[PDB]
C-alpha cells in the first residue's frame, strides 16, 4: 500500500486519489490537518523526498513530490498516456487546460478583493468550458469514448467551482451530462459514498476561495443583480408641444423599486444576512427615498399636464 | 358546435360555398367566386355523444351515403389478405394466415359486444383495432427472432391484450378478456404448447435484445432495476420500487413511444405514478420531455409557444421530443382544441400561417436541402415538415379522473381517442399495495412475535385503506392508493421517532439501576424493587408498534374526517389489530400519545380552541410534515393562531394577489414561513414546491418555479388554507396535501352536549375526569421531574455530606407522588367502564339534538333572518337543567319550543 502525504483537504491530492480509487487499489495516507501544521514541519526535511514538498508520494523505490510527477506515474503504470505523438499530446493537453482552472483558482484565492475577481475568472470560464462541449459533440469524453485521468483533474476542478457558481454548468449542458457520467462509474461512485472520502474543504483552510469547513449565501448573488439593474435605469423621454420634456411609462420602474423594496425586508427574515445586512440597509435608505420622490414626481407630472390643457394654451 | 342561440357558422360557410358558389372576404371585404372547388363531408350518426344536428339548408344540398360497418364475414376475409402480406416474413407458417385472420375479427366481434358504452364510453371499437392489431403483428414479426407458432400466437396475444384490454377499467372485465383470448386460440389455434397467456405472464421486449422478443420476467426487472438508479441519478431525483404492475406498464408505453405516430393516453388515478413512468419510458427511448409550464394566469399565447417550439424542434431541429400533457394543463377549452389539431393533422395550421408561414417555409429549405435532397414545389416542403412530426413527435396524455368534466372532454375528442392508445392505471391491486408496502416497511425495527410481523402489519394497512375508501368515500373507484403511501412513510418515521425515545428512557432507568446498586440504606431498597417499571418496559415495547399504526393512521386518513367519523375508523381499525397478532394499548389517546405537554400549553396560548376535534387536528397539522397541510376553517381563528407560533417569521399570501408570484420566490429564499390565505384558487406553479420536488447543488437546495430556479432555506415553511369547504381544490394538491378540517360540525354539538350534560348528571365524575388525565401526565412529568433532581445532586454530592438526604425527604414525599399513579391507574379501571356506559343515555340525547339543530339549520337556508349558531343551542340545552333521561330529553324539546319559536314566524311556528 503506497504512501501519501498532504493536507486533509482535496487541495493539491484529489485527483490521484480518485485514479487511486478507479484502479480499486488501496492506499495509506500522512494527512496534516487544519491545525496540525506542527506535524508537516515534523516530516518535511526528514522524509528524503528529492523535491520535499506537499503531497508527497513513496511507493517502489518511487520517491515524489509534485502533484504533476505523481499522477504522471500512476498514469504510466497502466500505460494511459497515449500511443503515439498524437494521442500523447493531446492528453497533455488535457492535462494543462485542467491545471489552467485548478491553478487559476489559487491565485485568485488568496486576493482580499475574491467576490469581483471571479467576476474577471468566470468571464473567461465559458470560453474554456465551451470548447470542451464543442469536443463534447460526437464525443463521449473528451479525447474518445474513455474517462481517463484528466477527467479526475476536471471533476476536482468542477467540485470547486460549483461552489464559486452554482449555475457554471447550465451553459454547458455537455459537461453537466460528462459530471454525472463520472459520478456514475462504479469504482469512483463507490467511493465518493465510502467512509474514508474526506469531503471538504477544497483548498488550504487559510484560502479565501473554498477555506474552512463548509459553505454557508443568495443574498450577494441577489444584490449584485439589484444594482446592476438600477445602474442601468432608463426613463422614455418625450417633450411635448412646448418647452418642457415629460417622462413616459413611469409604471415599469415604479413597479420594479416596490418589489426590489419588498425583496430587501424579506432579506431580514434570513439568518446569515447579519453582517452582510449594514450594506443592504443602505441599500434600503436609497431606494426608499427613490420611492418618496416616486410618488411626489408622477403627481406634478400629472397635475402640471391637465393643467396645462386648462391653462397653457389660450 | 353552435352559437348559443344554436346555430353553426362553420357549417353555414360551407353551405355558403354550396349554393352561392362564392363567399364573402371577412376582414378585406369583397366577393371572392371559388371556381372548380368540391365539398366532401364524414361524419357520424348525429344520435351519436358528441354529435350536434346540422342544418336542412346545408344538407340540402348534398348527396348522403351511409356506410356501415362490412359482414363479420369481409372482415374476415380481407384481414386474411393482411396476413397474406405479413407472413412473407414467416413462410413456414403461411397455412396459418387464415385461421389468423378468423381469430382476429372473432376477438375484435367479441371485444365490441362484451365491452360497450354501456359499461364504459371509451368502449368503442372498429375495425381500425383490426388493422391496429395486424400492423402491431407486424412490426413484431420484422423485428423479432425467427418464430416458433408458439412464438407467433403469442406475438398475437400481447398485440390482441395492447389493442382491446389496456383500455379496459377494473377486473372483472379485465378477466372476461383473458379467457374470451383463451376461448379464440382454442377455436382457431388449437395448441397445448400455449402457456399463461395473461399480459403479467407474455411480456415482450426489444430493451434486452436487439430483435423484438418475449423476455423473462427476472431478466427484465432486474434490467429497470440497472436503468431506473441510472435515469434517477441522471434526471431528476426520485426513489421509487419496481413492481410486477409497474414492469408490464413500461412495455406498454415503450411500444407506444415507439411506433411512428405515438400517442398514449394514460388514465392513472393519482400518485400511480403514471407521470413518473412516462418521463422514464421517455428516456429509454432517447425522447426529449417538453412538460408545458402553465399556471392560472397562463394564456393560450403561452401554450402557442410551449407547442411552437416544440414542432419546430421537431421538424427543424430533429429533436424527438416527447410531449406530457396532464389534465391541470388543458385551462380553457382552445387548448384541447390546439392538441385535437396536433394529432388528427400533424401540424397547428394557426401557429404557421401568413409571414410566420413565409418564414417556416424559407427555414424549411434550409434544413432540407442540408439533408440533401430538394423539394421543389411550396406542398412539398409542407409534407415534410408535418410527415417529421409526425414520427417525431409524441403526446403522452396524463388524466387522474376521468369522471372530471374537463378529463372527460379529453377522451370525449374524437382527434385525441382515435390517434391516442388508451390505457388503465386506474386503481392499485391488492398485490402491487402488498409489494410497494413490503419494500417500505424493508427497515426492521420489530422483533417475532405469535402470528409473521412484518407481513401482518402490511395486511392491516391494506384492509384499513380498503376500508377506509369503503366506508367514507362515496363516487365509484375513480380515486384510488395515495394516503396509504404516506401512512406507510408516516409509520416508519414514528417508529424510529418512539424506539429512539424508548431505548433512551430504558437506558436511563439501566443507569439508574447502576447508580442505587453502588450506594448499598432504609428507603433506597423500595426504589431498588422498581423492576415493576423495568417488567413494565417489555410491555410497553410490545405495543409500540401498533401503536404507531394509530398515530400514523391519525395523521394520513383522518385529518379530514368528522368527529364521529374518525371514532368509527377507529373501531374497524382497533379491530383489525384486534384479529391480527399485533398488540395495541387498549387505553389509547392519540392526543396524549404524540402531543407533548410544552406544546399542548403553546397551541392553546395562541388561542386554539379548548376542543379535544381542535386538539387532534392541530396535532395532525404541525407533527407530520413530510408533505404541505392543508387547513380549512370557515373564521380564520386559525391563521392567526399559526401567526403567533411563528411570529415575526410569519408572512402571509393569499393566490390571489398580484405580486404572490414574486413574494413567494422571496419567502422560500429567507426562510420565511408562508400561509397562502385562499387554497381554494390555486395555480400550477407552487406545484413543484407542493410535491417535494428539488435539484441539489454545491450548497444550495433549488426548486424550479414556472421558469426560475429559486433557493430553497429550509428554515422555510409552507401552509395552505382555505376558507370555505365547497371550493374545490385540484386532485394534484389534494394526493400532496395533509388535508385537515378546522370546522364546527353539527357533528361538534354531540360531542359538546355530553361534556354539559354530565356536569349537570354526575358533576363528581365529570369534575374527575379533567384531573384524570392531568395527573396522569404531570405526576408522571413531576417524576421525570424529580428523577432530574436526583441525579444532578447525587453527583454533586457524592464526596460530601448527606446532602441528597434534604432531597430524600422530598423522595419521601415522593412515595406518595410515585404510588399517587398506581392509586389513580387502579381508580381509572373503574372510572372509563363507567363513563363509557354513560355516553350511550347521552347518545340517545345526543342523536334527537342534532336532528334537531339540523331542522333549525334548514330554516336558516330557506330564510336569512332565520339563523341559529351552535352556541344558541348550547345556551338553550343548558337551560333544560336550571326515564331521567326521558324527562330530560322531553325538557330539550320543550326548551327549544320555548326559545326559538320566538324568532320564526307563524307559518314556520307550525
Amino acid at each position: 500500500s503506497p504512501i501519501l502525504g498532504y493536507w486533509k483537504i482535496k487541495g493539491l491530492v484529489q485527483p490521484t486519489r480518485l485514479l487511486l480509487e478507479y484502479l480499486e487499489e488501496k492506499y495509506e495516507e500522512h494527512l496534516y490537518e487544519r491545525d496540525e501544521g506542527d506535524k508537516w514541519r515534523n516530516k518535511k526535511f526528514e522524509l528524503g523526498l528529492e523535491f520535499p514538498n506537499l503531497p508527497y508520494y513513496i511507493d517502489g523505490d518511487v520517491k515524489l513530490t509534485q502533484s504533476m510527477a505523481i499522477i504522471r506515474y500512476i498514469a504510466d503504470k497502466h500505460n494511459m498516456l497515449g500511443g503515439c505523438p498524437k494521442e500523447r499530446a493531446e492528453i497533455s493537453m488535457l492535462e494543462g487546460a485542467v491545471l489552467d482552472i485548478r491553478y487559476g483558482v489559487s491565485r485568485i484565492a488568496y486576493s482580499k478583493d475574491f467576490e469581483t475577481l471571479k467576476v474577471d475568472f468566470l468571464s473567461k470560464l465559458p470560453e474554456m468550458l465551451k470548447m470542451f462541449e464543442d469536443r463534447l459533440c460526437h464525443k463521449t469524453y473528451l479525447n474518445g469514448d474513455h474517462v481517463t485521468h484528466p477527467d479526475f483533474m476536471l471533476y476536482d476542478a468542477l467540485d470547486v467551482v460549483l461552489y464559486m457558481d452554482p449555475m457554471c454548468l447550465d451553459a454547458f449542458p455537455k459537461l453537466v451530462c460528462f459530471k454525472k457520467r463520472i459520478e456514475a462509474i462504479p469504482q469512483i461512485d463507490k467511493y465518493l459514498k465510502s467512509s474514508k472520502y474526506i469531503a471538504w474543504p477544497l483548498q488550504g483552510w487559510q484560502a479565501t476561495f473554498g477555506g474552512g469547513d463548509h459553505p454557508p449565501f443568495v443574498i450577494e448573488k441577489s444584490l449584485n443583480r439589484i444594482k446592476k439593474f438600477w445602474k442601468e435605469a432608463q426613463y422614455e423621454v418625450i417633450e411635448h408641444s412646448s418647452g418642457l420634456k415629460l417622462v413616459r411609462e413611469w409604471d415599469v420602474l415604479e413597479q420594479a423599486c416596490k418589489e426590489d423594496l419588498e425583496e430587501l425586508v424579506s432579506m431580514k427574515a434570513s439568518n446569515y444576512y447579519k453582517i452582510f445586512e449594514q450594506d443592504c440597509l443602505d441599500l434600503e435608505s436609497k431606494l426608499t427615498k427613490l420611492s418618496e420622490i416616486q410618488v411626489n414626481w408622477v403627481e406634478v407630472q400629472f397635475y402640471w399636464l391637465d393643467l396645462y390643457g386648462i391653462l397653457g394654451e389660450n | 358546435k353552435l352559437d348559443k342561440y344554436g346555430s353553426q357558422n362553420v357549417v353555414l360557410f360551407l353551405r355558403q360555398l354550396m349554393e352561392k358558389q362564392g363567399f364573402w372576404k371577412t376582414p378585406e371585404n369583397k366577393w371572392v367566386t371559388i371556381e372548380r372547388i368540391h365539398i366532401v363531408g364524414a361524419c357520424n350518426p348525429p344520435t351519436d355523444p358528441g354529435r350536434i344536428p346540422m342544418s336542412e339548408r346545408f344538407t340540402r344540398h348534398a348527396a348522403i351515403l351511409y356506410l356501415g360497418y362490412p359482414s363479420g364475414k369481409s372482415l374476415s376475409q380481407i384481414y386474411e389478405i393482411y396476413y397474406k402480406a405479413i407472413f412473407k416474413l414467416v413462410p413456414e407458417f403461411r397455412s396459418y394466415t387464415e385461421p389468423f385472420a378468423r381469430a382476429s375479427v372473432h376477438l375484435y366481434n367479441e371485444c365490441k359486444a362484451r365491452y360497450s358504452t354501456g359499461l364504459q364510453s371509451h368502449y368503442l371499437f372498429s375495425p381500425r383495432e383490426l388493422t391496429r392489431l395486424v400492423r402491431g403483428v407486424y412490426t413484431a414479426i420484422n423485428t423479432g427472432p425467427r418464430q416458433t407458432l408458439r412464438s407467433l400466437i403469442r406475438l398475437w396475444a400481447y398485440e390482441a391484450w395492447r389493442i382491446f384490454a389496456d383500455r379496459l377499467v377494473g377486473v372483472k372485465e379485465k378477466n372476461s378478456f383473458e379467457q374470451l383470448l383463451y376461448e379464440t386460440v382454442d377455436k382457431y389455434l388449437p395448441n397445448q404448447d400455449l402457456g399463461n397467456i395473461s399480459s403479467t405472464s407474455l411480456l415482450f421486449s426489444g430493451l434486452l435484445s436487439l430483435d423484438f422478443k418475449e423476455v423473462n420476467k427476472t431478466d427484465l426487472v432486474n434490467f429497470i432495476e440497472e436503468r431506473f438508479k441510472t435515469f434517477c441519478d441522471e434526471e431528476l431525483e426520485v426513489p421509487m420500487v419496481i413492481h410486477e404492475s409497474m414492469v408490464d406498464h413500461i412495455l406498454r408505453i415503450d411500444r407506444a413511444l415507439k411506433q411512428v405516430q405515438g400517442h398514449m393516453m394514460l388514465i392513472g388515478a393519482s400518485r400511480t405514478g403514471k407521470t413518473i413512468l412516462t418521463r422514464f419510458v421517455a428516456w429509454l427511448n432517447g425522447l426529449k420531455i417538453v412538460q408545458p409550464k402553465i399556471h392560472r394566469h397562463s394564456n393560450l399565447s403561452d401554450f402557442d409557444m410551449i407547442l411552437k417550439k416544440a414542432i419546430s424542434d421537431c421538424s427543424l431541429k430533429e429533436s424527438r421530443t416527447c410531449l406530457i400533457i396532464d389534465e391541470s394543463n388543458i385551462l380553457e377549452t382552445a387548448f384541447l382544441e390546439r392538441m385535437n389539431t396536433l394529432l388528427a393533422n400533424a401540424d397547428i395550421p394557426d401557429l404557421f400561417q401568413g409571414e410566420e408561414y413565409d418564414k417556416l417555409l424559407n427555414n424549411l429549405r434550409n434544413k432540407t436541402r442540408s439533408l440533401g435532397l430538394l423539394l421543389d414545389t411550396e406542398q412539398e416542403l409542407y409534407d415534410w415538415f408535418v410527415g417529421e412530426i409526425a414520427k417525431n413527435l409524441h403526446v403522452v396524455f396524463t388524466i387522474c379522473d376521468p369522471t372530471n368534466n374537463k378529463s372527460s372532454a379529453m377522451i370525449s375528442s374524437p382527434a385525441l381517442f382515435n390517434r391516442c392508445i388508451i390505457n388503465w392505471m386506474g386503481d392499485w391491486d391488492t398485490k402491487t399495495m402488498s409489494q410497494v408496502a413490503n419494500n417500505m416497511v424493508d427497515v426492521i425495527p420489530m422483533e417475532f412475535t405469535d402470528f409473521t410481523i412484518r407481513d401482518a402489519v402490511v395486511n392491516i394497512l391494506i384492509h384499513f385503506d380498503r376500508n377506509f375508501y369503503q366506508k367514507m368515500k362515496v363516487g365509484v373507484n375513480p380515486r384510488s392508493p395515495g394516503y396509504f403511501i404516506d401512512g406507510l412513510r408516516a409509520l416508519v418515521k414514528l417508529v424510529t421517532a418512539k424506539y429512539q425515545d424508548l431505548q433512551e428512557n430504558q437506558r436511563f432507568v439501566n443507569v439508574g439501576l447502576e447508580k442505587l446498586n453502588e450506594s448499598v440504606k432504609s428507603l433506597t431498597f423500595e426504589k431498588e424493587r422498581w423492576l415493576n417499571t423495568t417488567k413494565q418496559f417489555s410491555k410497553t415495547s410490545q405495543e409500540l408498534i401498533g401503536n404507531c399504526i394509530i398515530s400514523s393512521i391519525y395523521e394520513t386518513y383522518f385529518g379530514h374526517l368528522n368527529e364521529r367519523e374518525r371514532a368509527d375508523m377507529l373501531v374497524i381499525l382497533k379491530r383489525l389489530l384486534g384479529k391480527f397478532a399485533v398488540k395495541y394499548d387498549v387505553n389509547y389517546r392519540f392526543i396524549d400519545y404524540l402531543v407533548t405537554l410544552d406544546e399542548k400549553m403553546k397551541w392553546l396560548e395562541c388561542g386554539l380552541d379548548k376542543n379535544d376535534y381542535f386538539l387532534e387536528n392541530m396535532s395532525i397539522v404541525m407533527n407530520s410534515q413530510d408533505a404541505v397541510p392543508f387547513l380549512l376553517d370557515p373564521s380564520s381563528h386559525m391563521i392567526t393562531v399559526i401567526s403567533n407560533y411563528y411570529g415575526n417569521k410569519t408572512v402571509l399570501l393569499s393566490f390571489l394577489e398580484e405580486g404572490f408570484v414574486k413574494r413567494l420566490e422571496n419567502a422560500i429564499r429567507f426562510g420565511s414561513v408562508v400561509i397562502i390565505q385562499d387554497g381554494e384558487f390555486f395555480d400550477p406553479i407552487i406545484s413543484r414546491l407542493i410535491s417535494r420536488e428539488f435539484n441539489h447543488a454545491g450548497n444550495r437546495v433549488t426548486v424550479e418555479i414556472g421558469d426560475h430556479e429559486v433557493d430553497v432555506s429550509g428554515d422555510f415553511k409552507l401552509f395552505i388554507h382555505s376558507c370555505d369547504p365547497s371550493g374545490d381544490i385540484p386532485i394534484f394538491l389534494r394526493s400532496r396535501v395533509r388535508l385537515v378540517h378546522f370546522v364546527t360540525n353539527k357533528e361538534s354539538i354531540e360531542t359538546r352536549i355530553f361534556d354539559i350534560t354530565l356536569t349537570e348528571e354526575n358533576a363528581e365524575m365529570q369534575r374527575k375526569r379533567e384531573d384524570l388525565i392531568k395527573l396522569n401526565t404531570e405526576y408522571k412529568l413531576k417524576l421525570k421531574n424529580l428523577e432530574k433532581r436526583l441525579l444532578e445532586e447525587l453527583n454533586n454530592s457524592q464526596g460530601n455530606m448527606l446532602e441528597n438526604d434534604e432531597l430524600m425527604v422530598t423522595l419521601n414525599n415522593l412515595k406518595k407522588e410515585a404510588m399517587n399513579i398506581e392509586k389513580k391507574l387502579s381508580e381509572s379501571e373503574e372510572f372509563f367502564p363507567q363513563f363509557d356506559n354513560l355516553v350511550e343515555e347521552y347518545s340517545i340525547i345526543g342523536k334527537h339534538s342534532v336532528k334537531i339543530f339540523s331542522m333549525l339549520e334548514k330554516f336558516g337556508q330557506f330564510h336569512w333572518f332565520y339563523g341559529i349558531s351552535i352556541g344558541q343551542f348550547l345556551s338553550c340545552f343548558k337551560r333544560v337543567f336550571i326515564t331521567r333521561v326521558d324527562e330530560i330529553l322531553w325538557l330539550l324539546y320543550q326548551e327549544v319550543y320555548c326559545q326559538f319559536s320566538t324568532a320564526l314566524d307563524k307559518k314556520f311556528k307550525m
